[PDB]
Parts: C-alpha cells; structure tokens; sequence
C-alpha cells in the first residue's frame, strides 16, 4: 500500500521565457503587452471638440474656417490634418509652443478689449478670407489711414486684464504686397510696432514685398496692462481670451465614438487596457500603459508543464 | 526549479488531476484513488494573483503632446525629442522583458516549492510508518484502507495507532 | 516562504525571545528553556546589513538647472523637459517598487531559509536519537539534562552515547 | 518525554510590507527607502555662497544699481532669487537663459578692463531709470554719444585682444533710441551701424529708432583672439569684460540660508539631506539628489515574517 | 546560499574534482575514490548557459548623434540633451549594477540547489542502508566494495540487496 | 566501515563578484559584463567608408574648393575630422545641426542641375575666398549680380519643381555686404527682399549689411512639388540641388580608419568590438552599441561559491 505526490500537467501547454531558460513549458500564461487597437477616438464621458477644417491657432483670430470655434468648451481637443490657422499668408511666433498651452486650455472664453478710433479706418478686408464677400479674422481689425496714402496718426492702445486669470493677447504685423502697397495702406516713411507689458516689451517693423499678415502674442497677467503704440501695418486684437480649465489634445485621423470609454489616445485611435505594456504606438497622450518594442511578452501564472 | 520536485524526483505531472494544482495518488487493497490538496493549491493560486495584482489595473500618469503629425515642429528639437523617446523606448522594452523573466522564474520554483512542502509535510505525518521509494511516494507498511488514506490527506493521521505493525513489518526480512 | 520553515510548519515566533533571531525551546525533567542561536542569528543580519550597504549611503550624480522658475523659458522646451522630467519619474517610480517588492520576498525567503537550515543541522545531529514531531520539535528518545540540552545547542552533542538507550525506547 | 523545540523570534506589533507576491504582509522590522523630509533652508556649510537676491545673474556682467556689490564675486553656489532682475534700462540679453546657464556654473566672475580710451566724444550718457545718486548708467558699460545735440559721431574702431588662457564674456550694448530725431540728437544724422568681429563671430547691428530700448549681446573671446568693434552711435561700449573662476552650481529658491546644515541637494523649497535612495519632496531638484518617485513611502523589510500569538 | 550544501553543511570544496561541479569521494576497504557526476553538473551549466545567452551577444540599441564635439551647439539645448543623456547613464548603470547582483545572487542559490538535489536522491537512494553524518558523507551499514559505489554514483543501487545486512548492523539491540 | 560523501569543486583562488547581500563573495569564475577595451582606429571592414578629412559635411551640399572631392559621394560610414570646414566665405547654415544630422544618415548624396538659366543679370560673382581654377565661388550655387556697377536688380522668379520620387535637399544664400555701399554697388539701391516658398514651406528674408557674409538656408522639396524664389537681390542661387542615397552612420572622430576590423559601434576615441550589454568606454557613440554605464567593471558569476581547503 503507498500513497504517491503529485502535481497537474496539460496536454497544451504555453511557452514562456526566464532567466535561465527561452521557450520553457508552463500550464498556463497570461499577455503582458496590449495589441488590442480601437480605431476610434473614445469620447464617452467627454465633451469632445472635433475642430475639422479649423486650425487650433485659427480659434484665436478666426478666419472663416473657424467661426464655429471662436468660443469652444472641452476636455478632449482633437485636431485633423487638413485643420488650417489663417486664410491671409502668415504664421504665428512660438506657434507650437501657443498650441500646446492650447491643448490643455480647457477651450477659450473671448472677451472685448474694448478698443474705439478715430481718425483710421478699421475695415481692413482681403478676398483670401471671404465670408459672403472680402472680409477679415473675426478676431481682429485691420487699421488704414482714412485714405489712400493718408497718413496714419501716431496711436497708443491699452487694456487691463480684469479677470481672475491671464488674457491671451494676440496682434499682427502686415507685411505689404509692395513698398507702394505699404504707403497705399498707412503714411509714408517707417512703420513701428511696440507692445509692452509690465513684463514683455518687443517691437515690430513691416517687411514690404512679402504679402503676409504674422501674428505674435503674449500672456498678459491679472491687474496687468497691454500698451500698443503704432503708426500702421498693425492688425489690432478686437476680443481676448480666457482658459476655460483643463483639456488633453489628440492629433487623429480615426473619427469619434461617443459609446466607448477611453484615456490613452494616439493617431490611430484608443487605446483600453489594464496591461502594463502595449505594442500599438509609441506616440501616445492621456494615462497610457507603456511602450515596448515585443508583440508578446507572457507572464507565466502556472507551473512548469510536465506531461507524461 | 530550485527544489528539485516538479521536474525533478517526481517524474511528470498528472493530466488526469483537474481539481488543483496538488494531490495524492493511492494504492492500497480496495483499489487506486486521486484527491487534490486544497491547501496548498490555494497557496499557489494566491501568489500567482498578487504577482497579477501588481502588474494588472496600474494607475498611469498623463502625458501631453510634444510634437506635431501636421505640422513639423523645428528640426533640433523634433531631434532631441525623437533621441528621447528611442531611449525610453529601449528602457521600458529592457525593463518588461526582463521583469517578466524573472517573474516567471520565481513562479515556476514557487510552485516546485509548494510541491516540495506538501511532500515534507506528508513525510513529517507519517513519522516511522512509511518509507518514501525517491519518485514522491510513500511506502506504508500497514494496511492503510481509503478511510486511512483520507486522515493522512486530512492531517488526521495518528501514526501511533500503527506504529507497532508498521515497525515490524520494517524489520523483517 | 519558500522553505515551509518560518509561516509554515512552525506555527509562530516567539515574544519571549529577545536575545536572537533563532532559537532553541527545550522540555526536560528540569523544566522549560529557552537560548538563542547566535550563527544563524548572524547569518540573517549579516545579509539583511548588506542590502543597506547597496541601498544607503550611494553617491550620485550632479544635474543641473535646464529650466528656469522665474523667467519661463519658451514652452516647446519647457514641454519637452516636463515630458522627460515626467517620463524619468515613471521609471524610477517603477524601479523603486520593483526593488523594494523584490528584495522584500528574498529577505524574508532568506530569513525562512536561515530557520529551515538550522532545523535541518539538529536533524542531522540527533541522528537515531529523536524523531521530529512535525511543528519544529525533535522528540528526544533518552533522557536529556540541562548539559545534554546545551550540547545539541553548540554542536558537541555525541549521539553515539544515547543510541542504544534511544533504539529500544523507538522500539515498542 | 524530553523534546527540544527550534523556531524564531516574533513581535507583537510588526510592519506591514510589500512583496512581489503580496500587498500589506507583516514583517518584524522595515526601513523607509523614500526622504519625506524636507528642510526649508538652502543648506551652506562647507560650501560658498553667493545670495544675489535683488540682482539678476546677467546684472552681474553689466552693473545695473542692484548689481553693484555683485560685479566681481567668487562662489561654489550661486542662488538665484525671484525678485532678481538683469536691466534698469528697458532691453534684452540675446540668448539670455544660454547665458545664464554658463553663468551659474562659472564659480563666480573676475573683471577685467579693456583699454578702451576715447576722445572727441562724449563718454557720460545716463537715464534716470538707472539711479545710484542720480541719473547713472550701467557700471559695466559706458553710453557713448556725440560732443553735443546733433554733432555727427566720429566712425570708431574698438579692438580688444583676450590675454588670458580663458575665454573671455565679451558684452555689448545697442541703443534704439525713442525716435529718429532723438538718436539724430544723441550721434549724428544718418543711419548708423555696429559691427562686431572676432575670429570665430561676425555680426553687425543697425539701430531701430522708435523702440525705446537698450538690447545686450554677447560672445566667447577664446586666448588670443581679438574681438573688433567698428561703431559710428547707438553703441553701448563694454569698460569691462568678464572672466569665470571655477565650478558651482545655480540654484533657484525662496528658502532662506543657512550655513549650520551641510547640504548636496536643493531645490525649489530648499535641501534635501538623505543617505535614502529616493525622494518624494520634489521632482526638480539640481546637485547631487536621490532620484523623484511618487510614492510617498516604501518600507523595505529588515527583519523575517512576523507571526505571533 | 539559501540552500545550505555549498558552504553549509559540506564543509569546503575540493580543489581535485577537476572532472565536474559536484563528484562522489567514497572510503572502502579497496581504499579512497572521486568520481565526477554528470548530470547534476549538467544542469547547473546549462541554466548559467542560460543566463549568459540572455546578456552575452545580444541585439544592441542604434545609437546617433545629437551633440556636435567640433562645432559645440547652443548652450540651452546642449544642455537639455546633456542632462537627457546622464539620466539615461545613470538609469543604466543602476539597471546593469542591479541584473548583475540578482543574476550572481540566483547563480549561487542555483549550484547550492543542484548540490542540494543530488544529496537528497543519493539520500532517498540509500533508504535505510546508511545514515546521513552531517558533514555530507553517508555512512553505509554494509559491506561496499568499488562496484557497489558504482551503482549509487549511477542510479542503480538496489536497497534490497543490502536491506538485511544493513538494518542489523544498524538496529544493534534486541 | 565503508562510507560515501557528496561534494563539490573549488579553485584555489577565485573571483569577486558582488551579490544582493554581499559585496566581493568569491565564485568559482566569473565573466566581465562591462566593456573597457578601445580600438583608437575606425575599423571600416565589410563598409563602404567616407573620410572627409578638410571637407565639412555641409560643405559637401554648397561645394567649397575643400570639397570639390565629396560633392557627390555613396558610403554607409561619414567619418567628420577636425580640421573639417562648410564655408570659405564667412557665413552660417541656419539649422546646420539638424541638416548635419539628416546628412550622416544619407548614405550619401547626388546631384542635379536645377535648370535655372537668367536674362538681364550677371552670374560670374566672385570672391577670392574660394579660389578654385580662378577666384571662383561655391560650386554648386551661382552669385547673382546687376549687369554693372549699381544698376537696378530685376525682380525676379525662379522655380523648381522635383521631378524624381524622392526628398530634394534645397539650398540658397542670402549675403550680407560689407556695407550699404557695396550692396548698391552689387544689387542697385533701395529695399532687397528674398522669398522662398514650397507647399510646406515660406519665408521671407531681408540681408542686413554691414558684415561681410553669406548665410545658407534649407528645405526639404518633397516629389512632385514645387519651390519658388523671388527676389531683388542679396541672393545666392542653387545651381545644383542634393538626393540622398539611403542609410549610412556619421562619426565624429581622429582616430584612423583600419580596413583590417569590423566594428558597429563607434565614437570620437574609435571603435568599441564587443558584445557585452554594457560599456565604460564612451556615453556619446553611434551606430549598434552597448548601453553606457558608469561602473569600470561588473563581474557575472558563472560558478558556485567558491570555498577552498582551509
Ligand atoms: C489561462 O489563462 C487565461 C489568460 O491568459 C485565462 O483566461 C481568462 O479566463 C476567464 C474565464 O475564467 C475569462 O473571463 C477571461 O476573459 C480570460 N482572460 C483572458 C485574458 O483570456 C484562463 O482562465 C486560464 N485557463 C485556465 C484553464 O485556468
Ligand atoms: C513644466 O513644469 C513646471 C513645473 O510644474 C511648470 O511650472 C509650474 O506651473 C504650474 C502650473 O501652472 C505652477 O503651479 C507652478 O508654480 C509653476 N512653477 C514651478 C516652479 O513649479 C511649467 O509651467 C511647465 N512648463 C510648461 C511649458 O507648461
Ligand atoms: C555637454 O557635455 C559635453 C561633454 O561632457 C561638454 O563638452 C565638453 O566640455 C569639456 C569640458 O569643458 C571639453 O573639454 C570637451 O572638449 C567638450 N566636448 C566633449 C565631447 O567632451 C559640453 O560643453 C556640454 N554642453 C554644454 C552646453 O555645456
Ligand atoms: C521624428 O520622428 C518622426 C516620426 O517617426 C518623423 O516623422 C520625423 O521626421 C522625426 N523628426 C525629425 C526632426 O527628424
Ligand atoms: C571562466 O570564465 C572565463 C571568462 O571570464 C573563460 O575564459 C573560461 O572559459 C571560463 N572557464 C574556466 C574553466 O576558466
Ligand atoms: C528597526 O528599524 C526601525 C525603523 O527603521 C528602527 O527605528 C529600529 O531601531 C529597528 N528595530 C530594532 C529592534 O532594532
């Protein structure tokens, strides 16, 4: 009579690696690394804002593209490909660097300045941003002298920020067609721009012959004051913008669903997983497992396979 | 493993054992019987699932874009950027293989060393009665009926109870 | 544990002994007793005191400021080192628990072990004149004074001298 | 009968621990891995510091008021403060944070004169933005400007050869007056022009007239190397160019000194003191620090599983 | 280690095992004897073979250059990258500093392990024929001339052909 | 009587290694993990290597009388030296660390006449500078000037359109005159502007006199896509434009190339030949290399413990 000790053992059992050992033979293994894709932006729970045709940057000025984001509020911020900031030619200074402060914004809340002239004209137009006709960035108003080759008086503008948080503040400098196109516009003789804030002072001449309309801007603190002093070839800021709170932004292709959850994000969609690890792309943004560069790495959860 | 039990004096698994992870096999006068160990088994299974607990349902923390698909960020940056992120990349890849690695190389000897402690646990309940043959078995040396062989799967067993039968049977030639 | 030995077959420690990690408990016609063992108690500190000496005390690496609190650099780098800042505080969150979690189930496998092994000596020691009871304990087959006890303590317990006492005792 | 019994010691309130294959298993003794303590000071013992405070690190090349005391100093730790500012005069350093950076690492600065002399000019330009008694300028710089209202500035060469076996900070100014008629006042009508060469950097600078401002510029003069400056107005000439001492390190703080703690490691809200791994206190620190984790606390076991009764 | 054979209970190792890791030295009345065992050396070879295909001759990263050693780039993103890269060496070097120390702390309790095994299967080899003198040395109860060490060191010694000259040399009562 | 006994072997002295709990435990042997041994020579066997000795890698794409050997080549290995120069005029590559680190990954580069031929301008600018079978210019750039001392520089429109399937690396130089004088002299007088424009790509630039220069700029002209150049004057035209090659690693270094040894890991000190996961040689390196670490030495335990006869 004996009484023997023993262990299970499978038919099928999987391979795993050790330290010691590639492809040894245990009961059961469970993945490590996620695989599993979804092809699409996940936005339940989320106030999603899918700004198509719109360029990010376009928000803040508004060409045409834009008009339906001049105020915009959400917590997932997804740019296209074929998303565009301006209509007249022209960029942005720091221009990643304002996309990037604008990704995590929460949208934009536009408020007036509260700018009046006389002497000027303020109805700048180009038939590069048409809106049913010649018109402008919704944002902003171009300034000419009263007439052609007028002279465009010296002029001082100031804003305070009255809010409890900082004001993005955005102006343009345009550069003309020609240096006839530049008197044509605004006086004769030098143009100059100077923007100063009790902790940014910068200034800015035209580049005549290269039609262009550059935008800068600065972040302008509560209690604190903007002054621009300018004598043409300036693009004026009609409204401000205040940060709504807080957002993640996604750069994709893959269109929205509104019946899945998700936090990790990448151009070719969401990634779901409890993994550690994952294999899908290296590229990601929100709460993500890790990349790793294995399809596969199985963590054995049974013993070593013995089978007779 | 490193306990020379699972793959080692015990020769193979049993394909027929599908109730746990451990058990006894028996031989005696009314026939052969299978029984898995509930104790050890568990054991087992709990280790196993911390390991999968602190792997598994890891809160992660948020990363923001640093570069742009659309729009090429400037080329220095967009350099360092992509140096970084190899160099990540090669950490974490380092890092998961070699974790997993050693992770399983601490289950397969943990699961060889709950094998080995039910096997020293049995020999401990049998004291003089039995003579272990090399391959995991116990030789009893008294009539152990099945109702015997469930107070030694039991912890039960009371070896003075056949100490002097199983003593002479030792002894004789 | 890995060894069966310290949360296992031994039902639990004991509060009483102070002087040492491991220990000798002993029952005779004198009464109770109880002395610790110093060279597994050495052992196991020894071990324990050279993890520290790996983790404590390591002389690192100077860095510097790449940022600036005051005057805020532009915010395509300040993102970049903020990504990186972020990304090194993932590796070393993970290093950190993988470490401490790992070293953790060694130490106290290591201190199981220390126990299992001194067990194992004594087994070795007794040879014919003992049997062990299951929980930790060596049923002694002789009569054994408060000298006897102290000898199987410091390894100088001559087995030779009981075993005939101790086989016919066994033998019942 | 006789039994001898072997087992180990417990405590009847052990520490909670983690393992790889447990979370919260109680061992005899654990010690803490992560610095949780913070000390609010920035830690000066054994070391020499240098406090700038209301002068900012690029001041200390120029000489605005605030900078004075800080023109020519030697220290191991440069700490920078919130309220420290470069300028009294509106303008910019090109590449100003390159600059700080090697300059929070250069053990300090000494100060050299350049020979420059001038005649047929006038050598005392001052605003009253920077007072020391009055109308002053930067120390470091001289403003030149015409012999009087609307006098036509003389076309200068300036040259200045490094002697040192050190690279030598090379600073100059240009001034973009606050108009046209107002640089026409200062040098003569006309547009003017600066350059500036040596053998390793070629640059020149026209004034911007309208913006009101003085902007700084900079380069390395290797030993033996000649930098030439060529100038007709709007120049802010260097008296005084700048050479580094040794080694330190920059720290940004609002913590106070104190030099009765010895300190490696520091930060924002001070030093970090510790001979443990990791630190939780903040994840920007500079010097010699244990590395950022998040959690707040990991025991490693420094004793066996504890089981009582 | 963690086993107690190897600087345990065996109290060194001897320096004329030339042959292998673990051996056999029998005493008889034809005199002394040391024999190599095969497959336990085996195995333990196999498993720190193991551990140096896993780290020797493995895929390297690609590696490019970023900085410029002739033609220094600016001082702001030259530093950036030079704090990125001492973080990746000091990173490294904890890695490499730690594999190694796990690495030789398993290789050790490993070989303890294996000599650990191959006293246990000569222990349950033996049976009741011998008994163990805690030095690592079975002392055997019947007469073992050189072809019966023969068959313990090759796995065929037969416990009942001694049995009963074993068991009255050892049981020396009534 | 008759006994048997289990063992082990020992050496008489062995190595230490260092463990979790013990620092210089001695092991029956040990392999090194860390490597130290430098090759001070580019081992360039079974590669295709390029050593551009006075040539710099830039100069290789604008043809300075240095490079006139390199302005079309095909390796898999750029070695950069010291001595190695872009210009001869005095002037800068905007981005030139970028364009540095495109082109050591290139595999090399061909060139292409862009087939820009002018009216009413001259082409024959000259410095003395790049004196090459006569004081010539830039090999593969053209310095447009008016037809005579002072004469009003036409404006002007030259474009390009990449007719092959792969990226054209586009250069242009703006110059910058000693003086205003001289750019009147050059160009005419009045305001010069260049523009430069690609689907991807615009930008305006202005030359600021005074300083003697000749500053390079860059794009990438992706197939099929157009780039445009108008202008006044102040420009330095490409007469040939750059096509890469494939792939290839770009070392800095002084070490001599060796023909005799193969090596994929270099660096400024050389080559690094091992295939250990560790080194302590160089942290700045290129190409398929062991991972940098700090320690000189870290020693894996191949054996047991080692304990000899006391
Ligand atoms: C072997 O491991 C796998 C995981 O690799 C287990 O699969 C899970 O099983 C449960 C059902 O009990 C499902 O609800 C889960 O969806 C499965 N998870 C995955 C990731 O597939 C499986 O249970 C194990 N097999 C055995 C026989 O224990
Ligand atoms: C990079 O990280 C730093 C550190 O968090 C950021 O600076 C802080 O910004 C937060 C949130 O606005 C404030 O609470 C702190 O007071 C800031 N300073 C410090 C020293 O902590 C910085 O904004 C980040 N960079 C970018 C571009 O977002
Ligand atoms: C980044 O680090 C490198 C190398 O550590 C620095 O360049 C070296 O500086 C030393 C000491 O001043 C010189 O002797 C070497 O010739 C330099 N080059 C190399 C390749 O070693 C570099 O200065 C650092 N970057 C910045 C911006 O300071
Ligand atoms: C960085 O990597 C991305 C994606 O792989 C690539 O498209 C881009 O060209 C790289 N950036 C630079 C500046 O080389
Ligand atoms: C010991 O290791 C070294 C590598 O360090 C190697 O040369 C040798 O093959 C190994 N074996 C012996 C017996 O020395
Ligand atoms: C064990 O560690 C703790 C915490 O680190 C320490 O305070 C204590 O002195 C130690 N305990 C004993 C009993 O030495």
């Amino acid at each position: 009579d004996k009484i023997c000790l023993g262990h299970h053992a499978v038919a099928n059992g999987t391979k795993v690696n050790t330290l010691t050992e590639r492809g040894i033979e245990v009961v059961n293994a469970t993945e490590t690394v996620e695989t599993t894709n979804i092809k699409k932006i996940c936005t339940q729970g989320k106030r999603p804002t899918d700004l198509g045709q719109c360029g990010l940057l376009g928000t803040l000025i508004g060409p045409p593209q834009c008009d339906q984001f001049l105020e915009f509020s959400s917590d997932l911020i997804i740019e296209r490909r074929e998303g565009t900031d301006i209509c007249y030619p022209g960029r942005f200074t720091n221009e990643e660097s304002l996309r990037q402060i604008l990704r995590r914004s929460g949208g934009i809340g536009k408020e007036s300045m509260g700018f009046t002239y006389s002497g000027i004209r303020t109805n700048g137009a180009t038939s590069a941003c048409t809106r049913s006709g010649s018109s402008f960035y919704a944002e902003m108003k171009w300034l000419l002298s009263n007439s052609d080759n007028a002279a465009f008086p010296q002029m001082t503008k100031a804003y305070r920020n009255p809010r409890n948080k900082p004001a993005l503040i955005i102006w343009g400098v345009h550069h003309s067609e020609s240096v006839s196109e530049q008197t044509k516009l605004y006086g004769s003789g030098n143009k100059l721009i100077t923007v100063r804030s009790s902790k940014y002072q910068q200034s800015f001449t035209p580049n005549p012959g290269a039609r262009r309309i550059d935008f800068h801007w600065l972040l302008l603190d509560p209690n604190d004051t903007v002054t621009f002093t300018f004598n043409g070839a300036f693009i004026a800021p009609d409204r401000t913008s205040f940060f709504r709170g807080e957002s993640l932004g996604v750069q994709s292709d893959a269109p929205l669903d509104s019946s899945c959850r998700g936090d990790c994000f990448h151009s070719g969609g969401t990634i779901v997983s409890s993994l550690p690890f994952q294999n899908i792309n290296s590229r990601t943004v929100g709460k993500c497992p890790r990349y790793v560069k294995q399809k596969s790495l199985l963590l054995a959860t049974g013993m070593r396979n013995v089978p007779e | 493993g490193l306990f020379g039990a699972i793959a080692g004096f015990i020769e193979n698994g049993w394909e027929g054992l599908i109730n746990g992870w451990y058990g006894f096999r028996h031989q005696n006068a009314q026939g052969e019987g299978t029984a898995a160990d509930y104790k050890s088994t568990q054991s087992a299974i709990d280790q196993i699932t911390g390991k999968l607990n602190r792997l598994i349902g890891k809160t992660n923390q948020q990363f923001e874009l640093i570069d742009n698909e659309f729009n090429e960020i400037e080329q220095q940056i967009g350099n360092v950027i992509n140096w970084t992120r190899d160099a990540m990349t090669e950490i974490w890849s380092y890092n998961a293989e070699l974790l997993v690695a050693m992770e399983n190389q601490h289950t397969i000897d943990l699961a060889d060393s709950e094998m080995s402690k039910l096997y020293e646990r049995v020999k401990k309940q049998l004291r003089e009665n039995a003579e272990e043959d090399g391959t995991g078995c116990f030789e009893i040396f008294h009539k152990c009926d099945d109702q015997c062989m469930e107070s030694i799967r039991n912890n039960t067993y009371d070896h003075t109870q056949y100490r002097t039968e199983s003593l002479q049977n030792r002894i004789q030639i």
